[PDB]
């Protein structure tokens, strides 16, 4: 029994290679899988006849690799997933302290199932600081009812774990843009074995496999809010040159082979829409490509216009407004990776004062990160800090945990550094 | 007035005598005067050297901008001047 | 060999690795559209010429795959355009649903994000070449001090390149440390060369030039 | 002179002696000297941890930037 205190641990301690090992898998199979014919669904097993019990055990392999991540991602990312979100509330009802005045609001209900948990007795389990519940009635509830806030508040291994708590800790796990992911990852494993077809989506874990391309869709994504209603504007827009061909040219608009024959001329409305939703925006050409060519018809002058106007509207500004905006997209990212290295080597990060002050002495901004900040020293110092026990702290010490606990923030540097005062 | 009347030398030698600074053992700024020998002076302005120049001010600006700039302008300079003495054997 | 060209395929190979990351994500996805394609439309696979003779129809899986990777990479017109249109088939529908995503998630996307990220490469040497020169023609280069300061007399940091610094002219100077035999050296001369054989080289100067020292 | 003969000790602890700046209650800058945790200057330096730092900054420079900063960080 013990030894699940340690695999488990094991498990998370690969857990980034693991994935990969996955992501390999899912190449692996999946790669045999191309093998494939009808006679059905036939296994070519070309060359070696044991290719395909070599996949057998590989989509029960991978599935449980699979599922095996995830254990670990429960114990990996999860309770720090938790953990932020308890901290992001722990001092929301100390300081906001909204639940004892505001609520949240009908939106982000993620913030309002903590209405739930915060009446679980076990609530702080991951902030370290389990006394967060009593120190916040000190505060509050002296303004009113303080026990009114109390209503607010307050092998049997199995047993001995708690509800509300776990229901909730449960659904914010679920929330996470991680956890779906991969738990969205094992349900087609699962669907894996149903069929080997539905196993192949397991290579879209590429697209946040790799790092380059995860920056590939952060090369759209980010504007594919900015990006999707331009397909809207798309669509109606070739929705308007519908209704213009439904009503003049569907004369035209036959789907003749090549012609005299009862092609059903797409006429009614909801495949004349199609019609240019499909073989429209795919034109390449335009519309009129795909459609007989007017010639000395009294409305041919008038159609042509509605081929060149459309092939401008759609093929020639709307898909370079998705082509562009993705360029836009991939070119701002470059433009904010400079900035983002630009600032922390000209203003310090603490201080403020910027990389020109410290030139006085030699690569002295270089200084005045690696000694006077280096932002992380301030990191080894929290630790230190809540580390030591409250009689061993020096006088600085205690007052950076007094402001640390009354969460100002004032004392850390704030354009004073050391250099420049003094001299 | 006493270089007024020395022009005639000065206009010759800046050509090729050679201004520095270096932070010397002062820790101020004492500044030197190196002789520079004419073939250098040539060598450096024209051939494959000064693209390499500018091959060496990409390199540093665009990246590696620290404290290591000067060592990696020693660098360069180091072979630049292994450059000129293999001019030199031509 | 010429010039100009090394800059433009330099435009590309910065970003060639990316680049060719995302033709993987080209495959990959085709990839994903010839399983839905062989799990379904396959009768639509008709390579027939025109139709009712024995075409293979892409239904050995490398073939299709290999049937989208050509012919739909290539497609201009979508994967549609290059086999028959479905009419009236109750998977018409989702078809030509796949037709699209297809359309869009490859040919207008994808070979936008090869463009595009061309473009962006090609942007980003511009961009490049631009601040280099821009921080030569402010900052010094060894002083740090900035074309600003050296603003108080004429053309001043045209000055503080040429005379006060240069960057030749270190380099002279190296070479004079150098071809000196060790009695040669004035003091300087001696501790520059000492230093520079420890290594250390604070001796560059740092923000200190010689215009701001002194008055 | 001093501080000069004890280099073997002081090369010991530079890696691991911590320096930081704060506003203290002097409301000038005093500074302090923490000691630091052996494991922490390595576990700080190496895995997750590097890269997740360059998510932080990205996260801070690009956006809520403002009295936030020390906040968020
Ligand atoms: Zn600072
Ligand atoms: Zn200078």
């Amino acid at each position: 029994e013990v030894q699940r205190v340690k695999f488990l641990n094991y498990l998370s301690r690969n857990f980034y290679t693991l994935r990969f090992l996955a992501l390999f898998l899912a190449f692996a199979i999946n790669f045999i899988l191309l093998f494939y014919k009808v006679s059905v669904y036939y296994f070519l097993e070309e060359s070696t006849g044991y290719m395909e019990p070599a996949l057998w055990c590989l989509s029960l392999l991978h599935t449980l690799v699979a599922f095996l991540c995830i254990i670990g991602y429960n114990c990996l990312k999860v309770p720090l997933v938790i953990f932020k979100r308890e901290k992001e509330l722990a001092r929301k009802l100390e300081f906001d302290g909204l639940y004892i005045t505001e609520q949240p609001g009908d939106d982000d209900v993620k913030g309002q199932w903590d209405r739930l948990v915060l009446n679980t007795p076990s609530f702080p389990s991951n902030y370290w600081d389990k006394f967060v519940k009593r120190k916040v009635l000190d505060k509050h509830g002296d303004i009113f009812g303080r026990e009114r806030i109390a209503e607010l508040l307050g092998l049997t291994w199995l047993m001995s774990i708690d509800v509300k708590y776990q229901i909730w800790k449960f659904g914010v796990i679920f929330t996470d843009n991680s956890f779906l992911y991969l738990g969205w990852y094992m349900v087609m494993s699962l669907l894996g074995h149903y069929n080997n077809f539905f196993f192949a989506a397991h290579l879209l874990d590429i697209a946040m496999g790799v790092k380059t391309l995860r920056t590939i869709l952060s090369s759209v994504t980010h504007n594919g809010k900015q990006l999707v209603m331009t397909v809207g504007l798309l669509a109606v827009v070739v929705y308007l040159y519908t209704v213009v061909a439904f009503n003049f040219f569907r004369k035209f608009y036959n789907k003749s082979e090549d012609e005299d024959e009862p092609d059903m001329k797409c006429d009614d409305m909801m495949t004349c829409y199609l019609f240019h939703m499909y073989v429209g925006v795919r034109a390449g050409g335009g519309i009129g490509d795909e459609i007989e060519d007017p010639a000395g018809d009294e409305y041919e002058l008038y159609r042509v216009v509605f081929d060149i106007t459309f092939f401008f509207f759609v093929i020639v500004i709307l898909l370079a407004i998705i082509q562009g905006l993705i360029i836009d997209a991939f070119g701002e990212l470059r433009d904010q990776q400079e900035q983002v290295k630009e600032d922390m080597e000209t203003k310090c990060f603490i201080c403020g004062i910027g990389s020109d002050y410290f030139d006085t002495t030699p690569h002295g901004f270089e200084t005045h990160t690696l000694e006077e900040h280096n932002l992380a020293n301030y990191m080894f110092f929290l630790m230190y800090l809540i580390n030591k026990d409250e009689t061993e702290h020096t006088g600085q010490e205690s007052y950076v945990w007094k402001m640390y606990q009354e969460r100002c923030w004032d004392f850390f540097p704030a354009g004073d550094c050391f250099r420049k005062q003094y001299e | 007035n006493f270089l007024e009347l020395a022009e005639s030398i000065l206009e010759y030698f800046r050509p090729y005598l050679g201004r520095i600074e270096i932070m010397g053992a002062s820790r101020r700024i004492e500044r030197i005067y190196f002789e520079i020998s004419e073939t250098n002076r040539a060598q450096w302005e024209m051939p494959q050297v000064k693209e390499s120049k500018r091959q060496f001010i990409f390199d540093v600006v665009n990246e590696g901008g620290e404290a290591e700039k000067m060592e990696l302008f020693v660098s360069f300079c180091e072979d630049t001047i292994f450059e000129m003495q293999i001019a030199a054997q031509i």
